[PDB]
Parts: C-alpha cells; structure tokens; sequence
C-alpha cells in the first residue's frame, strides 16, 4: 500500500502540464487502485503549492516521494531516477484506460484541450487552477457553484471537466483520508494570507469558507439562540442534562484547537458528537427562538425527526415576549 | 454562516443555570 | 499578558534594520517583562521568514497580538517611538514606554550598545545587503544559544556571520535565557527548523544556516537511543536472543513506536521540553545500550569520543557486544 | 555526530523477529 507522489526536477510549464494531465488520467482510470489515485491526486494538488510539496517530503501524519522526474514522458510513460521498467509501462497503460462515459477519450468537455501546446506558464497555471478549483468544489458538504466560479473567472470554461470526471474525483477524495489530511494544510495556509491574495490561495480561502465547520450548524445555532439569550426558561429541569452535555461539547471544541473547524473533512469521529440529535430539546428551543428573532431562519427545514413540537413553541413564546 | 471566531462559547450561561 | 509581535508595511531595509535593533534592545532591557521579550524576539526571527509571519495569527484564541502594522519609527535615533496605523489600538502611553525600554540597557554592555563594535547601530542601513548581513548575523547568534561551545569561531570562518555584528557575551546570555523561558518562542522556532529541513530554499543562505544549526538541535538527547538501534539492532546478531535482552527489546519496540506516533514533535523533544524526552534515555535499556556501545567500539572509528563513564554502563555486556561484532 | 532523517533505523522492528 504505497502512495507515490510525483515530483519534477524542472519548472518548465510543458512538463508541469503533462504531469497534471497524466495524474488526472490515473485518478479517472478504470484499472488503477485507490493507492494510485491518492498519489496522483496529491501530485496535482502540490503542483501550484510549494508548501504542500514541503509537507510531502517524508511527512506527513505511508507516502513515498516517488518524485525523481527528470522527467519528461517519452509519450505517456515516465523516465525515473527511481524505479523499474514494469511500472513505467503499467502507469502508461493506466493513463490511457479512461471509461467510455467520457467523450472523445478525454476528461475535458472540450476534446482539443489536451492537444494544446503548453508552451507558456500562464496557459498551465490557468489550466491548473481551473482543474484544481473543480476538485476543491466537490470535496465537502455541484449545482450552481460552478456557474459562480465561471462568472468570477475562477474556472476557465475551456478547462471544464465532464461531469463524470468530477464525480470520480469527488469519491476518490471522499475515500482518501491521506488526501484530505493534506487538503487541511492548504486551507490553513489559504487563510492567514498568501502573497497579497495569491490567485490560487485566494480561491482556496474562498472555498475554505464552505468547508470549515461543516456539520456544526445545529451546534452553533443552539449556542447562539438557546445559550446566548440566557432566558429564564433555560432552568427547566428537562434542559439540565443537555446543558452539561453542551458544556462538554464546547470544551471539546476548544481542546481540538485548529482541527475543530475541519472535523467533517478530517473524518473525525467527534463530528457527530456535535449533531443536534444529542440535545434535541435545547435544539428545538433554539429553533423556536431563532424562528422569531432572525428573519433568515425561515424557511428553514424544521423537518428533523427528533425536533420536539412543544419545546419549539416554548422557544417562540420565550423569544417573542420582549415586551 | 458563522464567523471564524466563537465568543458564542458562553459556558458562563451553562454553569449559571446548573446551580 | 499580551505577546506583542510588530510587523511592517514596507520592504524598506532601513526600517527593517531599525525594527530589528529596536526589538533587540527590548529583549536585553532591564525593565521589560517576559511577554515583551517573547514578542520582541519573535519579531526578530520573523523578519527573514515569510512562514513564521503567516504562523503568528491572532484568529484562534490568541495570546499573540500582531499589534497590526507599524509604519516607521521616530526619525531621530534615540526616538524608538513606533508609528502604528489606524485599527492598531496602541495608546501613546505605550509608545513612550516602548521607547523607554529600548534605551534601558544594562551597564555590562559597553558603549550602551548590544554589539562589540560601538559604531554598528550608527551605520546607515541604506541597502538590503547591509540589513540582511546584519539580520542573519545576529539571528544566527540567537540560534546557537537556543541549543541544549564556540561555534561562533566556526561560523565566522566558514559561511558568514559577519564579525562586525558580533554581540557582546552579556547580550548572548540574556537572549539564551529568554529563549529558555519562552515556550512560545521555541514553539515557533520548530516551524523554522521544519522549513529548513524540507528545502525549497536550498539557495537561501539563511535557511541553509538554520538547517545546519538544526542538525544539532533536532534529536538532541536521542544519541544513545539511535546508536543502540544502529549497533545492537541494525543487524540480526544471534546474541539478541539472550533472555536478558527479552525485556529491553520490547521496551525499544514501544520506544520506536512512540517515535512514529509523535510524528514531527519527535524531532524537537528537547527543544519543546517534552516529558517523553527522558523516555528515550539509555538508563531505560542499559543492557542493550551496553551491548551496542561494545559493537560500535570495534566497528566504528568515531566512537572513541563518546563512551565516557555512564553510571548504568554494564561493562560486562559491553564485552559481549565487542566480541559479537569482533568477527563477522 | 547527529543523525539525518531517512531514519532507516527502523529496520529494527523486523530486527525484532526474535520476539
């Protein structure tokens, strides 16, 4: 179970482009195994990231930096300082093993993208940022986000992937614990600035806003509307148990520190400790209070099976009476 | 929907009400 | 209290030099508090590092305060008065207090300057090479005292620390004790050591010197552990099946599993003052440590200098070790 | 004197086949 991350020995953009389009095919190939997909996906994410490359060296948490790319492909197989003949032909075969659902045997909706001469650095970085931004979009929680990132120029429409190619990357990221571990570092560096909003990390920080604290909505809404008000109804005995439970959950969030905002992405077992099912009374009390106080609370779902119908009405009545 | 800062962690509300 | 880390809005070398020397004087002043020295020291280490600058974040429950931006200092030297911008939140009383701390050097510093050469602070810091040579020279002197004799004479002879910017010995010892008391300071130093190790900065003269210093800092106090793994255990000696080793063999198995579990904290156990550091001491496996020293006594040319009177040294399993590696 | 990374000094848990 070796996860090989390819590193190149040259900045020249034609080699960077060929390595990305080669790794993209492995991720989407029929015959590759997860281990091959995780390593090729990490190679794509590290190409614009001098910091992830600094976390791929022996680190982290295994990952062997196969690197050693002189390294231009002869055509589609590699030339390695590192390893063997049989793996060169095997990787070359995997790159041409695309599923039939992708038109013209290419991941892109435009059949003449891979044939482009990747002569200049801007045509690679525009291609690399467009492909990785489509990856970032499917890694958490897509319908209309692509329409937004198209109009904002964060994804060049020329480099759009076919929908099947997006869904495969979505599941490879979902299955890859190691891939998502390195994605957290990119989100952590996305915030706290990079190069007066480096075009890549400015986009990552924007996507970060969606990923951070995913699945903590019921927890924070309960902390806001039920415990931020400090109203006398909180002293009902039926809240006494969930009060101390929310106190341990709050202590737990503080103890986790930096990893607290990335529980959903890091596959933390603590994430569903924060689900509203563990405090359904105070949650229904908080939803009733929010229904009255906040205009954005409606229309919310309110369709959860553990939502108490009467404690929702207590919250409404407690909040409405600000007279 | 929430800011990356949690002054919302009012444990003071919790320990006050469990007197 | 608050740990104040000042940073600039300008790549101006003269401003980078004045902030450096301002912060240096706060670390060395008589009246400053530990929180002032910790923040003044982190400011110095952050000037040549874009990475530590991104690490100092107030967002998540900060004891750190960027103070936010500082435009310039008061123009006349002797006016160590900071000029912060809007949204800075620094009151005049604090600019005078900081200006007073920068002039309150101990009397043991000749000519009221941290440097051996009394005409260094008076230099016009016009060009970035004059600053970068000065910045790297004093930061290097702080890296050597972070460690747990005279490597200054080495670093002066070889890749540069400029003798012009040598600190006086009293200034070095004060920096040494501030780094020792400052857990927060040593926490950020590890990120610099990690960055010097994983090098996209092979050509950077500063991180090259940090990585060499980091060779001495990293895995400090782990020599006995790694030598034991190398000699007693790097090969399948048949004497390993002695029953007297059965207990210590499983001990080192947990110790090596411990090293893997801690990840990158494992490299800086002595620097972060981790309790796990002593778990790797040879006194927890004195028989194998004795067996490994004997093997390395006859196998390696360099282990004449290391075997120097250990209390738990067995001296009988030492003879078993040398006889095992005697003939191959 | 000091040890680089590449801690191949974990050939030894297989060196613990005598366990």
């Amino acid at each position: 179970p070796v996860i090989r991350v390819f590193i190149l020995t040259s900045n020249n953009p034609e080699l960077r482009s060929r390595l990305l389009l080669f790794c993209l095919r492995i991720v989407l190939s029929n015959g590759a195994r997860d281990s091959h997909r995780f390593g090729a996906l990490l190679t794509m994410f590290s190409l614009p990231s001098a910091t992830m490359l600094n976390h791929v060296k022996l680190a982290d948490q295994r990952v062997e930096i196969d690197g050693f790319e002189e390294g231009s492909f002869r055509l589609i197989p590699n030339a390695r300082s590192g390893m063997s003949r049989g793996e060169i032909n095997a990787y070359a075969a995997l790159a041409e093993d695309l599923p039939d659902t992708l038109n013209h045997a290419t991941p892109f909706v435009d059949s003449e993208v891979e044939g482009t001469a990747w002569d200049e650095i801007e045509t690679f970085l525009d291609m690399c940022y467009s492909v990785l931004m489509q990856a970032w979009i499917v890694t958490c929680k897509i319908e209309k986000r692509l329409q937004k990132y198209r109009q904002q120029g964060r994804i060049n429409p020329r480099y759009l992937l076919q929908p099947e190619a997006r869904r495969i990357i979505q599941n490879v990221i979902r299955k890859g614990m190691v891939v998502r571990h390195f994605l957290t570092f990119e989100l952590q560096l996305a915030r706290a600035q990079s190069l007066v909003s480096n075009r890549y990390y400015a986009m990552v920080g924007d996507v970060g806003k969606y990923i951070e604290n995913c699945g903590m909505g019921g927890f924070f809404l309960t902390l806001k509307y039920a415990l931020g008000t400090r109203w006398p109804t909180l002293a009902l005995a039926a809240f006494s148990g969930e009060l101390t439970k929310l106190k341990s959950l709050m202590a737990l969030y503080q103890t986790l520190g930096e990893q607290a905002r990335y529980l959903a992405l890091l596959e933390s077992p603590h994430l569903m400790d924060f689900a509203a099912a563990n405090y359904p009374l105070l949650y229904s009390y908080a939803m009733g209070i929010g229904y009255v106080l906040d205009v954005n609370m409606r229309n919310y779902a309110f369709s959860r099976s553990y939502m108490n119908k009467t404690y929702f009405q207590l919250g409404m009545e407690t909040a409405r009476k600000q007279m | 929907s929430f800011s990356p800062d949690e002054i919302n962690k009012l444990i003071e509300t919790g320990l006050n009400t469990v007197e």
